[PDB]
């Protein structure tokens, strides 16, 4: 009914606002076009990477047996483009955690052989 | 409404095209224009130094 | 924007020049000549203004602002005639109405003008003074128009008028001579001061485009390179995604850094990379493809050029120089994996003096950051070369490093722990 | 109508864009070609400079 | 991480909705069909006004209302109280618009 016309960035902000509104719905006018040709697949695969790393850190938390709460901070909805850099920082944190885990198991192997040596003498 | 969606495109594309074409054409003429200007200036310099030549002769 | 709106409502309005044909108040002879050169739609009326020689075509309307006391009528007449002269697509293009014998007053005409900016007198003067961009002339009184506070006061401060005047100033800067003159001026300081301060987007685009115009000479670049505003501009780039300032900003980087007066001036590449992480921002721009082929090639040449630049910030000998200078700061050298794996045997420099500098820095370095860099470098030298590990063990650095595993700063705990984690291979 | 006026002010935004890339791209290409032709000016004057120096 | 997760998911959903669009050949501006009950279009326009308000480009935010040969949707929201009954009848099937 309504060919809602919006500038690009204003349309992104309006998408955020309208999803907060929770009353409207959309219709795809280019069904025979995928994200590949829409040039939007790149940020989509970025989001996929962030989701994968979120699941990653979540599962090493689960093996760490930390009782997550996740009770507050619902309506924040941030939208700065530097979120890619923020999740780059998150990637750095989980990266150093990964190397820490691998180093730690290597250290355990070393200490086990070393404990044997201590027992020999 | 729907009419504007093609008219504004026509405006934009035609004007970008003519700007690019004007740039290229002015370059093409300007090269020969500059060769002519350089020849002119150099001939004045030659005439000046020829006046000097006859003076010192 | 109100300038053009006021011009439009003027165009709607009417002034009966025939009733003012008795122009004792208004320049009677030019009022008679209004019959000619009024319909500019046809070029034959351009030939008509050519016939009237300029001296009989609005040269009596020169200094009409003082000749008319009523403000509204002179607003109207000034705006019509100046709109005609402002259009100037192919109407004149030869500064025809300049009165060669009265040429001494052609530029000093703006002295009696540049007053009553509310009736847009200066806002018509802004494009009248375009006898420089596309006309082969030079203003003598560059001080009374540019240094003068016709727009300097409004540069730091209505706002739409400042934007339109900034566009006229872009037109002024088209000439390289007066652009150079303003490079010597401190108005550039005002421009970058307002650039630093948050203001309207349109004005930000105009000022950064003026800065882009600055980058078209190598000697102007030489003078202006000593003002470190490139990191600020990358900051503005990454805090605002609008695709137009980004384009001209990247073009400004292009010309500014590619003028390349010398190697020391290409150190600006290094300064820009180190003082702002433009690499990842440019990579993000690369990821999202544009149809703008121009900015595509722009990102291409910038990425490759900064690539070989960082290759030149990736070398053993510069590291030796920096370490011998008692100076260490996180740089591409400190993350230069080729210097780390390929040139680790070079870290065995004569009498292990490099390792000795590091080893003595393990106790005399009281700066946590330099000490962190040293700890990381030692960590690399141990993860690559195990007999170099045993060399360090002989040097006794492990006792000092143990202390860093428990040296206050939490960045010191981390780097000491990581270096020793490397240290525990074969152990 | 209100919708008609919104259409007209969007059309004003469209025309503002048109004039935006107009002036901006115009001066972009103009300056680039001007200084490129100044380099060409220098080149032609260089060959002329060689001619004058050999002659004199 | 507990809130980083929801933030990233929100961004993913946003770009999913942007998938549902029309890259306008006319302009860098987008266009898209939006279906919603007509009774409360004014609050929708107020949401549009807020969205354009956050951006400084003073976006008009046209709404091109117009009839079309499509199938209207019907979901008439009743309340919490009768959610089970409407759930039952909807489970059996869905009827035409304004029925």
């Amino acid at each position: 009914l309504a060919q809602l016309f919006l500038q690009s960035e204003a349309a992104y902000c309006c998408v955020s606002e309208l999803g907060e509104l929770g009353k409207v719905q959309f219709r795809d006018l280019n069904p025979d076009v995928n994200v590949f040709q829409r040039k939007f697949v790149n940020e989509v695969r970025r989001c996929e990477e962030m989701d994968r790393k979120l699941r990653f850190v979540e599962k090493e938390i689960r093996k760490a047996n930390i009782p997550i709460m996740d009770t507050g901070e619902n309506p924040e909805v941030p939208f700065p483009r530097d979120m890619i850099d923020l999740e780059a920082n998150f990637e750095k944190i989980e990266n150093e955690l990964k190397e820490i885990n691998t180093n730690q198991e290597a250290l355990k192997r070393n200490f086990l052989e070393l404990t044997e040596l201590k027992f020999i003498l | 409404s729907q009419t504007q969606g093609i008219q504004q495109l026509l405006q934009a594309e035609k004007r970008a095209a003519e700007k690019v074409a004007d740039a290229r054409k002015r370059k093409a003429r300007r090269l020969k224009q500059a060769k002519e200007e350089a020849q002119m200036e150099v001939e004045q310099y030659r005439r000046e130094r020829e006046q000097e030549f006859q003076s010192k002769q | 924007n109100i300038i053009a709106a006021k011009a439009a409502e003027v165009r709607a309005n009417k002034v009966n020049w025939q009733s003012y044909l008795q122009g004792q108040m208004i320049s009677a002879e030019d009022c008679e000549f209004i019959q000619r050169f009024e319909m500019k739609r046809s070029s034959e009326d351009k030939q008509e203004m050519l016939q009237t020689e300029g001296s009989q075509c609005a040269k009596t309307f020169i200094n009409l602002m003082t000749h008319i006391s009523k403000e509204q009528t002179v607003q109207y007449i000034l705006t019509m005639v100046d709109d005609m002269l402002q259009e100037n697509h192919q109407r004149v293009s030869i500064f025809f109405d300049y009165a060669k014998r009265s040429k001494s007053t052609a530029w000093p005409y703006f002295l009696p003008m540049l007053n009553r900016q509310d009736p847009f007198t200066v806002h018509m003067a802004a494009r009248i003074i375009a006898k420089l961009a596309a006309w082969g002339k030079e203003l003598m009184e560059g001080s009374d128009l540019n240094y003068y506070f016709n727009w300097i006061k409004t540069q730091l401060s209505s706002s739409q008028y400042v934007q339109c005047v900034a566009g006229c100033l872009q037109l002024m800067l088209r000439v390289n001579e007066y652009r150079f003159a303003w490079v010597e001026a401190d108005g550039v300081n005002c421009i970058m001061g307002v650039l630093s301060n948050k203001c309207g987007f349109q004005l930000q685009y105009q000022m950064i485009f003026s800065i882009w115009l600055l980058a078209f000479s190598p000697q102007m670049c030489e003078h202006l390179r000593r003002y470190n505003i490139i990191p600020v501009l990358s900051d503005i780039l990454q805090e605002s995604v609008k695709e137009k300032v980004t384009r001209i900003i990247l073009a400004a980087f292009r010309n500014f850094l590619e003028k390349s007066t010398e190697r020391e001036t290409r150190q600006e590449y290094a300064l820009a990379m180190i003082q702002c992480k433009v690499l990842k921002q440019l990579e993000n721009l690369e990821q999202q493809k544009y149809d703008d082929e121009d900015i595509s090639e722009d990102i291409k040449f910038l990425l490759e050029k900064l690539g070989e630049s960082v290759q030149d910030l990736s070398s053993f000998d510069e590291y030796s120089s920096e370490l011998k200078s008692g100076r260490l700061e996180w740089s591409p050298v400190h993350k230069s994996e080729k210097f780390w794996r390929e040139n680790a045997v070079r870290l065995n420099e004569k009498n292990y003096e490099l390792l000795k500098i590091l080893t003595k820095l393990l106790e005399v370095s009281d700066d946590p950051q330099v000490l962190a860099v040293a700890a990381h470098d030692v960590g690399e030298y141990v993860r690559h070369y195990p007999r170099g590990k045993r060399v360090i063990e002989q040097l006794g650095g492990k006792q000092l490093v143990m202390n860093h595993m428990h040296h206050e700063d939490q960045q010191v705990r981390y780097n000491a722990l990581l270096a020793v984690q490397k240290l525990m291979v074969h152990n | 109508a209100l919708s008609d006026a919104d259409v007209q002010k969007q059309i004003k935004h469209m025309m503002a864009f048109i004039e935006q890339e107009a002036n901006e791209k115009a001066e972009e290409i103009d300056a680039k070609a001007e200084e490129e032709f100044n380099i060409e000016k220098g080149r032609l004057v260089q060959t002329q400079r060689l001619k004058i120096m050999e002659y004199y | 991480i507990r809130v980083w997760f929801i933030k990233v998911r929100k961004m993913k959903a946003i770009y999913h909705t942007l998938n549902l669009c029309n890259i306008d050949v006319t302009q860098k501006c987008l266009i898209a069909e939006v279906w919603c009950p007509v009774t409360d279009l004014d609050s929708i326009q107020f949401a549009l006004r807020r969205g354009t308000e956050h951006s400084g480009s003073t976006v008009p935010s046209i709404l091109n209302r117009m009839q079309t040969n499509q199938t209207p949707p019907t979901y008439n929201k009743t309340n919490k109280f009768t959610h089970g009954f409407q759930n039952i009848v909807d489970a059996y099937g869905i009827g035409t618009y304004r029925e």
